């Protein structure tokens, strides 16, 4: 009886489970490491803080290796809960990262929005909510600190340390853009908010110290750093008709092994719209009474996952005039892809194409080489723009092929690639493998 | 003007002065003894 | 800084940096081999319809296959709160079979009771958006649906089906259609009238290899270490509203078990696994006048109180004796998937491991039934005597009591999971084992 | 289609899949070795009751040992939102002892702390569902929690103890029940009339090993890389709606450490990390006329909004020197956790962790304390200025100032993890460093 | 011991055999003659060797 | 008892019958202080 | 403190009433270390 | 801070404390002419 009568019931089935044991589970030896340590040091930034203003920052030498960047926002509501979403993010308009006067890679606060509607998760993606926005209903005149940390291949894994040591002679930089205005802290749509504070900003970089050996191998030594870049571009969006079913071919300018495609499409008046707005509860500004209207969503929901309100119908992807896959609708697009591919769930609007089995991680798990792709299309149907957005039961009860009237203020479309290339460091400079 | 980029923040000499050894023992000084477990030995104790 | 670190270096750092094997900062990624995902529509023969049976045959379009996602179009029937997965439970069963050997075989209640068990977070709620409608869709509404397959080769690269390598045998899937989906063509008993039919679709995601490795797939025998799901339907020793009911459950399981998994269930509404009662979301109209606690929430059928499931206790024998000590309903339901899979299990579902990692896909300790003469699942049930439709009674009553409504939960379906080989041998298939 | 991909491949290639190490297609599963798992109950030395001392021995019904859970049965003294993770609060503390030799200890606050802090997601909830009453449940309700204790071997199967190894060696668990325990027995200083004491009992998983594998780990020398806990209390410089509290507390730690957590709290409250208001969740009827901020909302103990955290900014001095710039305590509350642990912390609970993913068990990076003369942690307060019975202003403030209710937030913990080797040989065994 | 719990004894080696194990309870009456049945024998739900 | 067989065995009247004999002066007085009541404490009065 | 009777005319283990406001206490230390400048770079020789 | 280290920091306490104990008679006034208003300025003066 007991656990030892598991043990004797053993025959010919068991020798493909447990015959000849390479392993055990309870033997767990861990490997032996170097002698390391991480600082939080804070970067002078140049240039002037405020909305619309560019600043930048010359990231310090003080340790050998660096991976994560958090750029803190000091931020003050300019309405109540509920008026903003995601504002330290909409702020943070993009970033460049820079080295030895080389740009090598570029986000977009679109991206971080993207990027996080993709791959973040859970928990992760409500702390990552609560450094970025005020999620307590806060109200106005509340002042908080936002941290807004950065995704570039070396801000997610120590793996890709960026080697600052290796680099002696490139300085790196960071380059950042603010918004001229962000929803519910400087502006409410149009109008200006007055008295609105200017943010306070400070970037803040994490070193790795390494000790002697391992630091005099990084200093001296050649190396590859298999990395990740961003490719954005935006474009006109072929904006559904109220009549019928717009559709729309994209020649991608896209280049280098491609992890995976991902778009959106959105309303540029309001950072991370992805969907139409309706007279639905949260999918507008005052949505389930009276004051209902379908020009102002309700900011702090701006995001929803009612694909009702989602404007792809169907997609698929060309190469070299060649379909890649079968066409499919734009729900495969938002749940099945990222099902399959990350594990999460994405909001309505937001669709991803992997070419890769896992796109979240960082091993390269199958690629799309686009520099041997002449022509790429990205080709896209919209639904219909016949539904009745300030009446529910218009759009709840709807069909698959229609969407809101409201949905034709998503004019803009973001198409971003994600692909892979190598950081190489030599005799105290770095630069990339491939150019193109 | 030479630290242009940057240079690698230097190494202070940290030495240890206090006895911040005080509430540990080494297992290669005291090893530590048997003691029983659920399997106890007779009760020898009865004497003549 | 960061160097006071560094030097704060001595004899206890032996064990964690002496003789350094690894760093973190100089990761290595592994060369690969060249690749393409391609996603192909297969063809669906039989009508498609309610209660039909269908099948569709695997084409060989590429080298190996992983994932296969069902596409359905179902329309509401009624108002929110009226479906619960209803694509989930219109795919009543898909059977896998190579070369005419069936290999596996999953059923709509398996597919929920899976997910209770092993998907969890957001992956869950992600999932649930592909096969209900979740954002308070009213009666007209119309919805495409992907519902994943979870047969072993669904889950993994790893275990991508040869299908070049099975040159002389066809890979055929078979789907039951449900009869009925609630929400979509039937009200609990009553049809609705003017339902539509479902639309489906087969989709299979296939992997395009390079020369060399379609090569040694192509003519290289294989091994394929797999999972596999038993399964048989039992009558449940209902409790009764006096006397608490017990069981002993035969189990005619066989090879090296992963884990067990049952739950209690009423036929006639999918996915019940509790009680109905008067409480917020445990029954339709519940918490007012027209509360009925013989007609569940369909929308909110789901739940984590498990106050309201039936199982008092359970151990499983082997051999005649007992496996583990008896262990409480909730240890089954909130312990075991605690320590094994990490999600939340709702109530009424249960768990029982052999494995220290029966979430995973390699073996990690197994029953193996093909040694064992007799086994059984031993059942006490809780005692059926709180009204159902009285809140006090419902919320404050006792860990060995249930509501009165539990009697409804008359059935008991038993799951097992175990691993087994696929060999693949001169473009042909089938399992190492029969039993 | 699929090979309109493949095909185009180029220079850029030879960097993924040049001279091909791996495939993602076919996996090879390793061998192991023959082993099976029992739960087995053990016996409970000592009168089981609230303030009570109680003791297991670990019996030797198998080889080795992992996961344990303790189980009690409460029933409520009060409604639904008089309690708060009640069973994690009744087991006052744990102490793990090999040999009569202590190899770590945990406290209640730690297993709010820990969950807080490192539990996530679905785990988190189906956590607080073994612990406390999550479905309404009224006065009289009864149910059975599950504690799962979180000591190494509790964790992974990769430390399991082997007490096969341990021939010589007693091991044991001393359990500590909490006098009281919130919405059980007590509801806030008042004692419930008539509510019932606990029955516990000690469920551990043992594993059974197959002949040769049984063999070697009763024979040969074992060398486990092992977590330990920290722990000593401080009083919190008191905060003040007058001037910012500050303090310099020295960091009695040793051992090459993972990371350091703290909380401020009201120890009147088991896991009331932040100060109390009248905003919805906030405190005992927030919202309504009977609002106080002298009580909470019991079920709502913990939560998110750090705008009723204390702790203004904070940093660790190492000899004197600061280990790392001042940041502030929501870079601790919020940031930490998102590069380290990837879960979402409660305000007034706080990291800083010296590994790279102090979540895991390999060491990835430690701070040994041993070897630090003087480790300080250095912290500021904010003003306790904000009318907390005034969402307003509760709602409407700043970054450096809290509610007025946050003065009584006296108490202090603080916890640091750190690794140690837990030696196995000739039966017997003990600590590398004690 | 009391009701509902779970309770253990290791046999000490005082002597070198063992036979006749009595276990002794003290029980006190919650009603009158004629209430209880064999009570001493239902409370020792169990016992495993 | 040690290895489960007695040892020995002390009463209640041999600690009084002990004390009365081996324990003086202020011994006494401090072992009395530690068994009972000597500052004229009153009915509820607690002790440890 | 606020009659220089009682301010002006007392004795010096005393002190102002309005004295209790100066809660707050400041201490300072100066010491020598040494900034060593080698090969273009540099630092302090010692940490603590 | 030097080649990334801390070298010193000092407060506005500090300022106020040193001055109190090692500037002196007209050395001293200079140094509060240069950080107050000390002839007597009056609302909206500006003072560099």
């Amino acid at each position: 009886a007991g656990g030892l009568s598991q043990l004797v019931a053993y025959g010919a089935q068991d020798v493909y489970l447990t015959g000849n044991p390479q392993i055990t589970f309870f033997k767990t030896v861990y490997r032996r490491y170097t002698n390391f340590a991480i600082e939080s040091i804070q970067q002078t930034i140049n240039g002037s803080v405020g909305f619309g203003n560019k600043v930048s920052t010359q990231i310090s030498r003080n340790g050998d290796l660096i991976t994560d960047i958090v750029v803190e926002f000091v931020l003050t509501k300019g309405g109540n809960g509920g008026t903003t979403y995601y504002p330290a993010e909409e702020l943070l308009q993009d970033v460049e990262l820079e080295i030895g006067g080389q740009r090598i890679d570029k986000h977009y606060n679109d991206w971080f929005r993207t990027y996080d509607a993709l791959f973040r998760m859970n928990d992760d993606r409500y702390n990552y909510r609560r450094m970025t926005d005020w999620v307590n209903n806060e109200l106005v005149g509340a002042q908080k600190r936002f941290y807004v940390p950065l995704i570039f291949f070396f801000n997610q894994t120590p793996g890709l340390a960026l080697p600052l040591i290796a680099l002696q002679y490139h300085e790196v930089k960071l380059y950042f853009t603010l918004a001229s205005q962000v929803q519910g802290v400087n502006y409410n749509g149009s109008s200006a908010i007055a008295g609105a504070a200017q943010p306070t900003m400070s970037v803040w970089v994490d070193y790795i110290f390494l000790d002697t050996q391992e630091r005099t191998r990084f200093a001296q030594l050649p190396h590859e750093y298999l990395i990740e870049q961003l490719q954005f571009t935006g474009s006109e969006t072929a904006t559904p008709s109220a009549t019928t079913q717009a559709s729309q071919n994209i020649r991608l300018n896209f280049n280098h092994p491609t992890k995976y495609l991902a778009w959106n499409f959105n309303n540029p008046t309001n950072y991370g719209q992805y969907t139409a707005l309706a007279n639905i509860p949260g999918a507008c500004s005052g949505a389930g009474t009276a004051a209902a209207t379908v020009t102002t969503p309700d900011y702090g929901n701006t995001g929803t996952y009612n694909e009702q309100l989602a404007v792809l119908d169907s997609a698929k992807i060309q190469l070299n005039g060649q379909d890649r896959f079968a066409t499919r609708k734009g729900s495969y697009f938002n749940k099945v892809q990222p099902y399959q591919s990350i594990g999460g769930v994405t909001p309505a609007g937001v669709y991803l194409y992997s070419f890769a089995l896992k796109p979240a991680g960082r091993q390269p798990s199958g690629t799309c080489n686009f520099s041997r792709i002449d022509n790429a299309t990205l080709s896209l149907t919209y639904k219909t723009c016949s539904i009745d957005a300030t009446s529910p039961a218009a759009v709840l009860g709807n069909t698959e092929t229609v969407t809101a009237n409201t949905a034709t203020l998503l004019t803009a479309l973001n198409i971003y690639a994600k692909n892979y290339n190598v950081l190489r460091i030599m005799s105290g400079m770095g630069g990339l493998a491939y150019a193109n | 003007g030479t630290t242009t980029g940057g240079k690698g923040e230097i190494q202070q000499i940290a030495s240890v002065n206090h006895n911040p050894d005080a509430l540990v023992l080494n297992y290669d000084d005291r090893p530590p003894e048997a003691t029983p477990n659920g399997a106890i030995l007779a009760s020898t104790q009865y004497g003549k």
